């Protein structure tokens, strides 16, 4: 898949791969935590965009799956997971599942996109608020719209929303359905 | 000062004796050009000369009445004199010397890149533009 950044194909694997991480329970976890190491060692890579959007997706993963404490237990949290997914969303992960969501086997890949796209909210709200923080303290008060652009990984999120959403309503209801998505709404409305 | 005029005509404080340096002298033949100004007076050449005098925690007062949006630098200042102003946080002096390089160090007023550069220690090569008046 990295020896495809532009090509469209690229989405074509998506769901397999979207799936594939939400699945990490079958892979053992030897394997698992082989892959989670080699991944963070893969940090080298910036030219792929979109090795980092599935490695940050694989990260999103990972972290409900250490629930089962043998893993968990064993990981520290910081050093392996935090630090990896921050330097996922400097390397634009967040800017490519955007362009993922934009750019829109209807059914599999809509059912493992919305399930990626809610792993996040509810397993990632650390990152979000990092990065919220990060955001309004950042910029001070001539800024050029790359400026603007650059430190703006939480609103790209919310376009990443926006365009998988759109339409859709299936999948939207989720959000108001019942009052953490509904949490979700309610947290970005602050 | 102390020599004619007004006599200056408040009260002796140091500020003003500051004051009147860069009012009367050779800061205007007739007065003007590229400092920022409140209220008639250069506040960053004000901030400059004081420091310039050794009179550190006046400039620092300066500083905080100063009306200026760079404020974050403000807090630098104030700690800078706080410590043996050896200002070492094992914080932010990281965060104040992106600022510089990014906004200030391409730009602005003579003085307060000054007093940044001084304060901070923000640019290793060394020298300071415009004013640099004497040996």
């Amino acid at each position: 898949l990295e020896r495809v950044s532009l090509d469209a194909v690229n989405l074509a694997l998506l769901m397999a791969l979207l799936y594939c991480f939400d699945i990490s329970f079958i892979e053992q976890k030897q394997y698992i935590a082989t892959i989670h190491s080699r991944l963070q060692d893969s940090q080298l890579w910036k030219l792929p965009g979109l090795q980092a959007t599935v490695r940050l997706a694989w990260a999103l993963a990972l972290r409900g799956i250490s629930q089962l404490p043998d893993v968990t237990a064993l990981a520290e949290f910081t050093e392996a997971d935090e630090a990896m997914a921050e330097l996922a969303i400097a390397d634009n992960v967040f800017l490519f599942l955007m362009e993922s969501v934009v750019v829109s086997q209807e059914e599999f890949y809509i059912r493992r996109v919305h399930n990626l796209i809610t792993d996040f909210l509810a397993l990632m709200p650390m990152k979000v608020k990092q990065l919220r923080n990060r955001a309004d303290e950042d910029a001070r008060m001539m800024g050029n719209e790359p400026p603007i652009s650059l430190r703006r990984d939480l609103e790209h999120l919310m376009l990443l929303i926006g365009e998988l959403y759109k339409k859709n309503p299936e999948l939207a209801l989720e959000y108001w359905c019942p009052t953490v998505l509904s949490k979700f709404v309610r947290q970005m409305g602050d | 000062v102390f020599g004619n005029l007004h006599q200056l005509g408040g009260v002796p404080g140091t500020y003003q004796l500051v004051r009147s340096f860069l009012n009367i002298k050779l800061p205007a033949p007739l007065p003007g050009l590229q400092d920022g100004e409140v209220e008639g007076h250069p506040v960053w050449a004000l901030i400059y000369y004081c420091m310039r005098c050794g009179d550190l925690l006046a400039a620092s007062q300066v500083v905080n009445r100063a009306q200026h949006q760079l404020g974050e630098f403000k807090t630098w200042f104030q700690e800078y004199m706080n410590s043996k102003d050896r200002r070492l946080s094992p914080a932010t002096e990281n965060k104040l010397r992106l600022h510089y390089r990014r906004a200030l160090r391409n730009n602005t007023d003579p003085y307060k890149r000054a007093v940044y550069c001084i304060i901070g220690r923000c640019d290793v090569t060394d020298n300071q533009s415009e004013v640099a008046d004497k040996t």
